[PDB]
């Protein structure tokens, strides 16, 4: 299984991304660039479709929800291996406030 | 001596004054010290060969493509100038140094310039004959400034290629091969593979001498930092700066330095 | 509990990103994302049975099997002991998360 989440703060996923192979969840026929704040994270959400609806990424991050849409993100519950989120913290605090997966932990 | 009053002496004095006052802020820092050397303009080959410097390395990273066009980004005139895939490769052969030679020792193009470490042993080869050049453009103090520059850069990545790219097929024989006292007396870093070994290579420079100390910081990163981080920690030499001399590459030396200084202060 | 480490271990990473920048400015980037040396993520999964559920086991690059790892930066030692340590940390967060859920 593949795992990257390509809607980050850029180095700080590279960081954890690609360095020895895989090519960061196989960027030669998936993935995506690791750097956000181009846009919202509407195209996050086609690339997990892209990526993690693709039976081939199992755990995706969005840092700290900042733009992760956590109320559409939160809906990955249902099939939740494939749709393994997270919060990663630096240059966004890490908080249990509303995102994907955190949203459900806080019931 | 009368050359200098001669030819020279206004853009010396210029420079002199601009190196005086010196100490997105980081970016901004280094815009300005960018126009600054740009407004400047025999100390143009001096001139071109301390921006080819940074060129080198600016032509290697626009050498990728894979994201190429994020290469605009960092379009810095200091280094990153616009005049300095095989095909691409030998249209950029002009306008540089150390890229002629580059031609035929990388000829190989992404065989021999792999982004995993053979780009950085192509980015280290393109170093070595930029050295060699400026080097070559003797008749000043400033060579042996260029020299322990070299020696630095050329220890650091035998300590790398000991430390862990030995694995990556950096052996001994190229530590001097494909990674870039030392033009003459290198083979002592061949067998250097332990930072007592690595301690015990720099006893044979008394100068080196002590340099390593511990090695716990410095020499603990790999690529080009080992040595060239104690290049760093002794520029306060470079501060000296002796009048009626060749100064601009210290300046800009002094400018990069101030540059990552600001870029490391950050936030606090 | 191990919600922290995603703040300890982020802050140590940042840490030695900035270390990497201080020492070679701008990362390489692009073709091989520099910012590391280990991390050939690849992940592997397990099933383990508790109270007749089905709780999955999550194993992955510099977090268990299929890891890889070829020369680095500069500071890539550095940001492998950091920017890579961070992977054991997450790799437990995403069992911890799907066990959560399954039991739920």
């Amino acid at each position: 299984s593949a795992l990257i989440a390509m809607i980050a703060d850029e180095d700080t996923v590279t960081g954890f991304l690609l360095a020895g192979v895989g090519n960061v969840d196989l960027r030669r026929k998936t993935n995506y660039l690791i750097v956000d704040s181009k846009t919202t994270v509407k195209a996050i959400e086609d690339a997990f479709k892209e990526f993690t609806t693709k039976e081939d990424i199992a755990i995706v991050l969005i840092s700290q929800y900042v733009a992760n849409m956590i109320r559409f993100l939160v809906d990955s519950y249902n099939k939740p291996i494939p749709a393994i989120l997270e919060i990663p913290s630096k240059d966004h605090p890490y908080d249990p406030a509303h995102d994907s997966v955190l949203s459900r932990v806080k019931n | 001596a009368m050359t200098f009053n001669i030819h020279g002496g206004y853009l010396e004095a210029i420079v002199r004054g601009y190196r005086a006052g010196l100490l997105t802020i980081v970016e901004k820092c280094t815009l300005k010290l960018v126009d600054e050397y740009k407004h400047m303009l025999p100390l143009s080959t001096f001139l071109e060969y301390i921006t080819y410097g940074h060129m080198i390395d600016n032509v290697v990273l626009i050498v990728t493509g894979r994201d190429v066009q994020e290469l605009l980004e960092k379009c810095h005139p200091l280094g990153m100038f616009d005049s300095i895939m095989r095909e691409l490769y030998r249209l950029v052969l002009v306008d540089t140094p150390l890229a002629p030679y580059f031609s035929e020792c990388i000829t190989s193009e992404d065989l021999d310039d792999m982004n995993i470490e053979i780009m950085r042993n192509t980015l280290y080869k393109a170093y070595l004959e930029d050295f060699y050049k400026f080097c070559q453009k003797l008749g000043g103090a400033t060579a042996e400034i260029m020299s322990d520059l070299l020696a630095f850069e050329a220890d650091r990545r035998a300590v790398n290629i000991t430390i862990n790219s030995i694995g990556t097929e950096l052996t001994r024989d190229d530590r001097r091969k494909l990674y870039s006292l030392y033009p003459y007396g290198h083979e002592e870093l061949a067998v250097c593979e332990d930072i007592d070994q690595v301690r015990g290579v720099m006893e044979k420079y008394p100068p080196y001498q002590s340099i390593f100390s511990k090695l716990s910081y410095g020499e603990s990163q790999m690529l080009d930092k080992a040595f060239y981080e104690e290049e760093v920690k002794r520029l306060c030499l470079a501060f000296e700066q002796q009048f009626h001399y060749g100064v601009f590459f210290a300046y800009m030396r002094l400018r990069e330095q101030e540059i990552r200084n600001l870029m490391w202060i950050s936030e606090c | 509990t191990t919600k922290e480490s995603m703040g300890e271990v982020m802050k140590d990473s940042s840490f030695a990103l900035i270390e990497a920048k201080y020492v070679a400015g701008e990362n390489i980037k692009h073709i091989v994302l520099e910012n590391v040396q280990n991390a050939s993520i690849k992940v592997r999964s397990r099933q383990e049975n508790i109270a007749g559920v089905k709780i999955p086991k999550f194993e992955y690059f510099t977090d268990g099997e299929t890891k890889n790892d070829l020369t680095g930066l500069a500071r890539g030692g550095q940001q492998v002991q950091q920017c890579r340590a961070a992977y054991v940390k997450a790799i437990e967060l995403l069992v911890e998360l799907a066990s959560l859920q399954t039991s739920f």
